[PDB]
C-alpha cells in the first residue's frame, strides 16, 4: 500500500496523512 | 532483434519528512529501509512500459523516528521484439529495469537534496539476480 | 533592531501522480490547470517560526476530462523573526516568508512534471499582499 | 502600471575547482557576496531589469575556493504612469526585489548540486540600492 | 570486486541566453548541437572521480541565432576494485558514465527551464558504444 | 568580468578557464 494511495477508510486523506502517518 | 527506449517518465513520486524541523536535532544515525520490485504491461504492439518501484524508508536508531520516506514508480515505453520466451523475461525484469535505475536513483537523490538531508545516493543493484527469482517463481506456479 | 533571517529551507511532503500514462500522451494536449495555494506558520522555538507554504495543482485535458498529472508540494522553511509589531509580523508571515519559499515550491513543481514528460509548467507569480489583506480581516 | 511579463535567466555559472579533496577540510565558510542591477528599455512601457549576483565561498583556515556562483536572473516588466523619482525606485528597487527570491533559489539550487552545505542568502535591502542611485 | 558511489557532485556549469529576451519572438525552429565526453582521475585507494562532460548548444534554423548554450561537468567519486584491465576500463568509460549521465541529464533541463525555453530532456546515451570507441 | 565571458586575452577560454581560475 503506497504512501500516496487512498487511506483504506474513506477519509480521501492519502495513506501518509491519515492512517499511515509517522509523525511524532 | 530490437530494444530500443521510447521514452522515460515517472507515474507516481512521494517524499514525506514528518518529523521536520526538530528531527535535525537528533544524532544522525540513519538505518535505511530499501523496497524494491518491477512490473511490466503491453502497451501496444512490440511496446511495453516497465515500472521500477523503488520504496525508501530512513529512521534515526536511537529514537526510532522516521527521518523521512520516499516513494518513486520510474517508468520507460520500450520497443521490443525477436526474443524468446526466456530472452524476453530477462529484458522485461533485468535490462530494462536496470536501464531506468540510474533515473530512479537521481529522483531519489533530489528529493531527499531537498529534505535537507545528508546525502542518499542508491547502491547499484543486480537485477539478473530478481530475473532469477521470476524464474524460479514460475517454474513453481506453472507446476501446481 | 528587527531581524529576518533564512535558518533552514526544506520540503516536509511531496507528491506527483500521473494516473493515465502512457497513453494519455494520445490526447491532444489541451490543458486545463487547477491551482490552490495556502500557508501556515508555526512557532519552533524562540524568535524561530517555520512557514510553510502549501501548493496544489492539478492539470486536466478538456476534449476528455482526464487528469493529466496532479502535483502538491508542501515547501517550508524555519525563519528567525523578531522585532515587529503584530500587524508588522503578521504580513511577514503570511506574506513576506511565504514569498521567498515559493520560488523554491515552483522549481519543485517545475522539476516533478517534467519527470512526467509532460510540457514545463512553472507557476506564475504569486503577488502574497492579497493573501495578507484577506488573513487581516 | 506594474506587470512582470517574464522571469528568466540569462546567464549563469557555478564552479567548484577543488573537488573532491576539498571535502577533507574543516568546514569554516567565508562568504563573498557581490550584487548589483541594470535596466534596459526593450519596449513600449516594457523594461527588462536583470538582477547580477555574484557569490564565493572559500574555507579560512587554507584559502581555497570551495565554489563561485554568479548568476544574472532577470525579469521583463511592464512599467506605467510613474514620476522620474518613482519609477527609478521601481527599477532599482521594486522590480529588483520581485527577481531576487528567484535569483535565491538559483543559487541555492547550485550549491546543493556540489553538494555543499545549503545557502540561502540573506534577504536584501534594495531600498539602499536606491538610495546610493539618487546620490 | 566492488563498485560503490561515495558522492556525486558537479564541478563546473554554465548556461548562456545572450539573445534574451527579443529571441523569444522568432519561431521556434531548434537546431541542437550535442557534445559529450569523459575522463577519469585516481583520487586515492580505490577511489576515482569520474567526470562526465556535457556540452549542449541551440540555435533557431531561420536565422541561426544562440537560443541557449549550457555545458555541465557532472562528476561522481566511486570506489572501484576486483576487476581486471579491461573489465576496469569498461565502468570507468561506460559504468560510471552511466550513472552521472541522468545527473546531468536533470541540471541541463532544470537550467534551461529557466531561461523558459521549451523542455531539454537529453535522450539516452548507450555508453556501452562509447567504450567501443576507446578500444579503437 | 565575469565567470563565462571571455577571457581579456584572446585566449578564447571563458575568463574562469584562464586568468579567473581558482584552482588552488
Ligand atoms: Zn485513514
Ligand atoms: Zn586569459
Amino acid at each position: 500500500i503506497g504512501r500516496n494511495e487512498p487511506c483504506p477508510c474513506g477519509s480521501g486523506k492519502k495513506y501518509k496523512h491519515c492512517h499511515g502517518s509517522r509523525v511524532a | 532483434p530490437v530494444l530500443q527506449i521510447q521514452r522515460i517518465y515517472v507515474k507516481d513520486v512521494s517524499f514525506e519528512a514528518p518529523n521536520l524541523p526538530h528531527i535535525f536535532q537528533q544524532e544522525w544515525k540513519p538505518k535505511l529501509g530499501f523496497d524494491l520490485s518491477t512490473e511490466t504491461t503491453q502497451v501496444g504492439d512490440d511496446l511495453y512500459e516497465v515500472v521500477l518501484n523503488i520504496s525508501v524508508e530512513t529512521t534515526l536508531e536511537d529514537s526510532g523516528d522516521v527521518a523521512f520516506i520516499c516513494e518513486v514508480k520510474q517508468a520507460g515505453v520500450f520497443t521490443i521484439s525477436g526474443l524468446e520466451d526466456v530472452q524476453m523475461a530477462h529484458c522485461l525484469t533485468s535490462q530494462c529495469p536496470n536501464m531506468l535505475f540510474p533515473y530512479a536513483r537521481e529522483l531519489v537523490s533530489n528529493l531527499v537534496n531537498r529534505g535537507t538531508f545528508p546525502a542518499l545516493n542508491l547502491s547499484p543493484v543486480n537485477f539478473d539476480a530478481l530475473f532469477v527469482e521470476y524464474m524460479n517463481r514460475q517454474q513453481a506456479e506453472n507446476a501446481e
